[PDB]
RNA sequence: GAGUGGCGCGGACGCUACGCCGCGACGAGUAGGAGGGCCGCUGCGGUGAGCCUUGAAGCCUAGGGCGCGGGCCCGGGUGGAG
RNA sequence: CGCGUCCCCCGCGAGCGCACGGGGUCGGCGGCGAUGUCGGCUACCCACCCGACCCGUCUUGAAACACGGACCAAGGAGUCUAACACGUGCGCGAGUCGGGGGCUACGAAAGCCGCCGUGGCGCAAUGAAGGUGAAGGCCGGCGCCGCCGGCCGAGGUGGGAUCCCGAGGCCUUCCAGUCCGCCGAGGGCGCACCACCGGCCCGUCUCGCCCGCCGCGCCGGGGAGGUGGAGCACGAGCGCACGUG
């Protein structure tokens, strides 16, 4: 119930959203993995440009 | 070489001493002149009354200029119009007293609070003991006790009220600067009446203590002061 | 910080700052934006006038890239080009005007808000306001269009 | 103040080498515990 | 029993800053002293302003200090701002000014010192003028914040030109029933 | 940037620049003073009248 | 389950807490609601005040010129009164200096 | 050193507060060399603490 | 400066010890041993210390020199005074007043020195 | 206020300026609000050259006390590793 | 209560001392003290006088013949996330922010990028939309001209904390006479902010002429006066943290 002058606002939280909450504790582990797989690719192409 | 500083700083010290003595003499002579005035005021009211009786006429004396209003009823269950007037008279507490000058605008403010106040026409001696014993000056919005004249000379001296006696003269003989000298006084924190009240609730005329006690406020000031 | 919060001070009370008479019940006005035309009409009228009803034309596959037209006012026109150009133009005798490509700095339409300092300009904009053009001409300048 | 004094460099035996560094301006930055 | 209302007996102003920053809190010690000891009412106003919130001492633009020191009988005078001095990019010529500010923005410093100007801090202003003589004390606009557009008479209440709190502005975000004669009524 | 450049407000406040432009310190302490009566204390009465 | 219908009982007490504010009677009230045909003309009367600026500014000097010649061609007891004169610092310095010299 | 001592660092014997040592110290490989250096700089009573 | 690094140290120093509604400073050159701007012994350019001797007998008076103040190992110049009470207290009075060296610690230093001399005196 | 003219080597206390001092008035309180806690619990970063098998925590206590109170500190008993 | 001087009516003397004098001192004393005595306020028990109904709760009203509670231990109830608003703290400031990506034990941290600001939010609004999109005056070339140029050029009134000038004046057996400072009649520039009055932008309506031109048109642009706008009128925002709703 609206108190006084405030923003009229509609949260999209009516579905079972807590089953599908993607957290990002992977983030630094992902970045380490992508960087190791990028260095590992760059070493396989010995003379060739690493970027592609 | 200091001999001139030493001598100069002693002359300044001395110039303020002779200046005190001159003020101390003025304050002495002002009070001596006031003693002469109160004699003549008291004696003329007799003199006028007598020559009227000698003729076989009447001398109706002046309706009094100066009342001493004491609050006799407490803070609980008071009408809004009565609340407002009692706090315009600075009677915000039971057995608080203020000097009020009588005119048409004041007497209709004292009938509007009649049940809640006991007022009269205070004596000269009533104005003395109230200003001496109970006299607290409102100095920098603070209730400070009138222990030296220079408390009264620093607030009221611009109205030529430079001592205790000048204040008493300005109240009793309702002067041109009565308003400022009376607002300078804090409302008098009086004690409960010793020997008791007759009856708080009812008016003085019907054997109570509320309303106008013309000569008779001075019996209760001496009781409460 | 849970220790700075109000809940800590309300240990030992009873109602927890929510009323002894009108209990803290769950949803006693309905949930969310419920009753905006009924029991909450005055809030939605006093504070949100226009909330209910249709107005204007639908535009189905609106693409915000088409209507993209970032605007620069004349008052900040000389910030697009280095302060060296503003100095050296006023010094140099030729009457030669430095070119301000409004599109390079990342604006399309030149609007005419402020006083423009009295030296010639060649503003290469995509669009111009009328007043924007008049000022550039008035100072003694050109308005080049571009695409 | 503004001034940056002359900071000495100590040898492995804990005694002052002839070499000096001018105190970097970082060490005269404002101290904010806030 | 005294009939007093204690509702307003506590005055709700600042005795000190809410901040724990020491450099401000040393400038307060300096102006605690100067305010009460000097007879100058300037130092009272500076001390009072060192207490005030970020929002109560808003930023004064270079161009207002240009403008408010262009005023007659104000030449060779120090512009005192208890807030911060921001650079104004839509001003070309900047004269030589004497400025006191808690903060001057790096672009405004450059701009003032290039025009043969001088920048003081409150510590220097004390040593330069203890009683704050030969000063123009200025303030930034306090109704500058967007916050103040939402304040006053509620929108949907006739002759209120008060910005509503709308999620996002468009042609179907609070334009209908309380806004037009067509869609019911207009305030 | 520094909010103040001379943090030493020992040296600031006792500088002649500032020490010139003060009023004198009111270091004399004034405790309350007891009321004495009209008719009771004779020389308290003589101090007023 | 009948209840109380209407009262105005505590209301006069509630109104007087934050005072009953008389409206903030500011000077120069707005010209809203003043008749359009008159408000049109008054706006024109303000628009053309530039016209009679020279006629007005020169006429201010002629009112000052009348005043330039109008300033040019213009040019209780005995003891208490005496003791009040001696008592107060400024006017009674010499009266008190003689009391100090009188006791030599 | 006012603030470094207030942090509790035993630095009484320490020659200068922004203690700066040679670039030879980078080339140290044994802890025997590192421990010996702190005895000479007189930072060791900070480790002993 | 002193006034700045007081505003850092005033509450959060290692030498600071709050308990039993009392505040103390265990700093190696504070004479009244109390958390105070004046008495703090790390923060000023001029500092008077008074400690008992390296032996059992006498008082050491720690003057902090004017010059190397980023230089802790040479900043404090210590002088042992092992004399009779009246002359130990006199030397400290002369050091502080007649060098003008932090002359508002003149009496705290004497009272401390007096209480150290009392301490290293055999019990009855 | 300032410039040219007519012997004995001495003096309490203070000012954690977020401190210290002075003077005045005042003090009901539900729902409720706000503030300050050197009130208390558990963990983390710092810190106290902290404490502790010459006895930690816990517990008991007609013991000695402190604080307006939340609480806390000491004594004595028990206990055995924080 | 010296007198050197002024005319109507006829600038510092030295001591001492007493105190109804800016909140109590005594330069007065006397008892008692080792196995029965002293102190210990609080705490343990007991007695007596006065007061004194049982808490929680809903309630106009509870000791209620209203409900819950036999007793004790331990557990046990405004949380976290998202959004928003306002307040506050900090950084930078017409900007601001890497948060995604990338580069280089604690470290899954921290540091760095700038041709990684893509992008967000702010810097411009207004209209349903096509769209349009935020000061002018004066002096001349042809008492009034479409446009030639010329120069100063972002309002006005009122109240406004602060500052500015300073008629006069604040003392040494005099009187000139500066420099330093300070007070002040009166006079000003006036911050923010408030009210009012103008102006400008957008929509819309009314009246009304006059410009423009690669395509002279059911074209384009301008004016005056009302009116709708969440505008302009020498920026305040952004990020972060905390509080409250």
């Amino acid at each position: 119930a609206p108190s006084r002058n405030g923003m009229i606002l509609k949260p999209h939280f009516h579905k079972d959203w807590q089953r599908r909450v993607a957290t990002w504790f992977n983030q630094p582990a992902r970045k380490i993995r992508r960087r190791k797989a990028r260095q590992a690719r760059a070493r396989r192409i010995a003379p060739r440009p690493a970027a592609g | 070489n200091f001999a001139e500083l030493k001598i100069k700083r002693l002359r300044k010290k001395f110039a303020q001493k002779m200046l005190r003595k001159a003020r101390r003499k003025l304050i002495y002579e002002k009070a001596k002149h006031y003693h002469k005035e109160y004699r003549q005021m008291y004696r003329t009211e007799i003199r006028m009354a007598r020559m009227a009786r000698k003729a076989g006429n009447f001398y109706v004396p002046a309706e009094p200029k100066l009342a001493f209003v004491i609050r006799i009823r407490g803070i609980n269950g008071v009408s809004p119009k009565v609340r407002k007037v009692l706090q315009l008279l600075r009677l915000r507490q039971i057995f608080n007293g203020t000097f009020v000058k009588l005119n048409k605008a004041s007497i209709n403010m004292l009938r509007i609070v009649e049940p809640y106040i006991a007022w009269g026409y205070p004596n000269l001696k009533s104005v003395n003991e109230l200003i001496y014993k109970r006299g607290y000056g409102k100095i920098n919005k603070k209730r400070i006790a009138l222990t030296d004249n220079t408390l009264i000379a620093r607030s009221l001296g611009k109205y030529n009220i430079i001592c205790m006696e000048d204040l008493i003269h300005e109240i009793y003989t309702v002067g041109k600067h009565f308003k400022e000298a009376n607002n300078f006084l804090w409302p008098f924190k009086l004690s409960s009446p010793r020997g008791g009240m007759k009856k708080k609730t009812t008016h003085f005329v019907e054997g109570g203590d509320a309303g106008n006690r013309e000569d008779q406020i001075n019996r209760l000031i001496r009781r409460m002061n | 910080p849970s220790r700075l919060r109000k809940t800590r001070k309300l240990r030992g009370h009873v109602s927890h700052g929510h009323g002894r008479i009108g209990k803290h019940r769950k949803h006693p006005g309905g949930r969310g934006n419920a009753g905006g035309m009924h029991h909450h009409r005055i809030n939605f009228d006093k504070y949100h006038p226009g909330y209910f009803g249709k107005v204007g034309m639908r535009h189905y596959h609106l693409k915000r890239n088409q209507s993209f037209c970032p605007t620069v006012n004349l008052d900040k026109l000389w910030t697009l080009v280095s302060e060296q150009t503003r100095v050296n133009a006023a010094k140099n005798k030729t009457g030669a005007a430095p070119i301000i490509d409004v599109v390079r700095s990342g604006y399309y339409k030149v609007l005419g808000k402020g006083k423009l300092p009295k030296q010639p300009v060649i503003v290469k904009a995509k669009f111009f306001s009328r007043r924007a053009e008049e000022k550039i001409k008035g100072v003694g300048g050109a308005c080049v269009l571009v695409a | 103040a503004c001034a940056r004094p002359l900071i000495s460099v100590y040898s492995e035996k804990g005694e002052s080498s002839g070499k000096n560094v001018t105190l970097p301006a970082v060490f005269k930055a404002p101290i904010r515990p806030d | 029993g005294v009939d007093i209302l204690h509702n307003k007996d506590r005055k709700v102003w600042r005795k000190e800053p809410k901040s724990q920053d020491m450099y401000l809190r040393l400038l307060v010690k300096l102006y605690r002293f100067l305010a009460r000891h000097t007879n100058s009412t300037f130092n009272q106003v500076v001390l009072k302003r060192l207490f005030m919130s970020r929002t109560k001492r808003p930023p004064l633009s270079l161009s207002r200090v240009i403008r408010k020191m262009k005023l007659p009988d104000r030449e060779n005078k120090t512009a005192v701002v208890v807030g911060t001095i921001t650079d104004d990019v839509r001003v070309q010529e900047v004269p030589k000014l004497k400025v006191c500010a808690l903060r001057v923005t790096s672009r405004a410093h450059s701009r003032i010192l290039k025009a043969e100007g001088k920048i003081l801090t409150f510590h220097q202003l004390a040593l330069d003028s203890p009683k704050g003589r030969g000063t123009v004390l200025l303030s930034g606009p306090r109704k500058g914040r967007e916050v103040y557009q939402h304040f006053g008479k509620a929108p949907g209440t006739p002759h209120s030109h008060t910005k509503p709190y709308v999620r996002s502005k468009g042609r179907k975000f609070e334009r209908a029933r309380g806004r037009r004669a067509s869609w019911g009524y207009k305030n | 940037m520094h909010k103040m450049l001379n943090t030493d407000l020992s040296r600031i406040l006792k500088s002649p620049e500032i020490q010139r432009a003060l009023r004198a310190p009111r270091k004399k302490i004034h405790r309350r003073v007891l009321k004495k009566n009209p008719l009771k204390n004779l020389r308290i009465m003589l101090k007023l009248n | 389950a009948k209840s109380k219908n209407h009262t105005t009982h505590n209301q006069s007490r509630k109104w007087h807490r934050n005072g009953i504010k008389k409206p903030r009677s500011q000077r120069y009230e707005s010209l809203k609601g003043v008749d359009p045909k008159f408000l049109r003309n008054m706006r024109f009367a303000k628009k053309h005040n530039k016209k009679g600026l020279k006629k007005m500014q020169a006429n201010n000097a002629k009112a000052m010129a009348a005043r330039a010649e109008a300033i040019k061609a213009l040019v209780v007891s005995r003891k208490l009164h005496r003791l009040a004169y001696i008592a107060h610092p400024k006017l009674g310095r010499r009266a008190r200096a003689r009391i100090a010299r009188g006791l030599r | 050193p006012a603030l470094v001592m207030s942090k509790g660092h035993r630095i009484e014997e320490v020659p200068e507060l922004p203690l700066v040592v040679e670039d030879k110290v980078e080339g140290y490989k044994k802890t025997k060399e590192a421990v010996l250096l702190l005895k000479k700089l007189k930072a060791w009573n900070d480790i002993k603490k | 400066s002193a006034h700045l690094q007081w505003m850092v140290v005033r509450n959060c120093s290692s030498f600071l010890i709050k308990r039993n509604k009392q505040t103390y400073s265990t700093e190696p050159n504070n004479l009244k041993a109390r958390n105070s701007f004046r008495y703090n012994g790390l923060i000023h350019r001029k500092t008077v210390g008074v400690e008992p001797a390296a032996d059992g007998k006498g008082v050491v008076v720690v003057m902090k020199r004017r010059s190397g103040q980023r230089k802790p190992a040479t900043s404090y110049v210590r002088t042992t005074i092992n004399k009779n009470a009246r002359a130990t207290l006199s030397s400290i009075r002369h050091m502080i007043r007649k060098n003008k060296y932090h002359p508002d610690l003149r009496m705290a230093a004497i009272r401390r020195a007096s209480a150290i001399l009392r301490s290293q005196k055999p019990v009855m």
